[PDB]
């Protein structure tokens, strides 16, 4: 199962709420001001704005994905056994996942994955930002070697 | 003819020399956007304070407040703002609880017209007040 397979679950999906945070921020008008507020010419977060976005952003995920993760996972280990990839792991810890827990790590720049891969939808920054909220989101522990 | 429009409103043979080919790989140290980007906000001018002076109606404008009180409030604005540029709850920066007792300090305020008098009725009210006591009308 994807990782972004709980996210269509709400015919809103996850990712056009995240789009439509920027409504909540002062000084920004729209999701193109808010790429360009949060970098720094160099897609860099400024460790300070970026606060802010995760300050945003963290209540929509615990209020809204979370509940429908939980069901989905629930719904899942009905079938059987599956394969289950996330974003972060609070992400499964939030959901009550239950089942073996693994934080893999990769020996790449995962980043430069982004921009390259073309036809996105809300532009390849706003998938920067993303990863960088859900690198943010995650807990602190070792992540293994994917092998 | 050339017009300009106005921004305010007013009164109304091989040709391929061997030393133009492109091999840029020199990344500029601070890089150019940065610096761009700084003396981007240094270029602005400064501020208006139009507050305190009159208007074509010859009524000053401003608030009507005590001068002391708004230059305290206009300390506390600016500290604000400075909190907000630096992204931080706290601006680490302050104009105002410092240590130094400025308690005389003044500020312009719209409270005081040109003559010394207070703005409690505004001047072209007092204008109109005192040339309508003299005039006079047909007889009964």
């Amino acid at each position: 199962v994807d990782s972004d397979e709980v996210g269509e679950q709400m015919e809103p999906t996850f990712e056009q709420a995240v789009m439509e945070i920027y409504k909540g921020i002062a000084g920004v008008d729209s999701l193109d001001d808010l790429i360009k507020w949060v970098l720094n010419s160099d897609l860099i977060p400024h460790d300070d704005r970026l606060g802010q976005l995760f300050q945003a952003f963290l209540p929509l995920a615990k209020d809204l994905l979370a509940p429908m993760a939980r069901k989905f996972y629930d719904n899942s280990m009905s079938e059987g056994r599956l394969l289950t990839f996330a974003h972060a792991d609070s992400e499964l810890l939030n959901a009550n996942y239950f089942g073996h827990l693994l934080r893999l790590k990769i020996p790449y720049i995962t980043e430069v994955n982004l921009m390259i891969r073309k036809n996105r939808e809300g532009g390849e920054l706003f998938q920067l930002v993303l990863s960088y909220l859900y690198k943010m989101y995650a807990t602190s522990a070792q992540p293994k070697w994917f092998g | 003819m050339k017009r300009i429009p106005r921004k305010t409103k007013g009164k109304s043979p091989a040709t391929t020399e061997p030393g133009t080919s492109n091999r840029e790989q020199y990344k500029a140290r601070p890089g150019i956007a940065s610096v761009q980007r700084a003396t981007e906000s240094a270029e602005m001018p400064m501020k208006n304070n139009d507050e305190g002076t009159p208007d074509k109606k010859g009524n000053t404008k401003g608030d009507l407040v005590n001068e002391h009180s708004e230059a305290k409030d206009e300390a506390d604005e600016a500290t604000k703002k400075q909190a907000k540029d630096t992204d931080k709850s706290k601006a680490q920066v302050t104009y105002s609880d410092t240590g130094i007792n400025n308690a005389n300090e003044l500020s312009r305020s719209g409270n005081v017209d040109n003559e010394g008098g207070s703005n409690q009725k505004p001047m072209s009210t007092r204008i109109a007040e005192a040339t309508s006591a003299i005039v006079s009308k047909h007889p009964a």
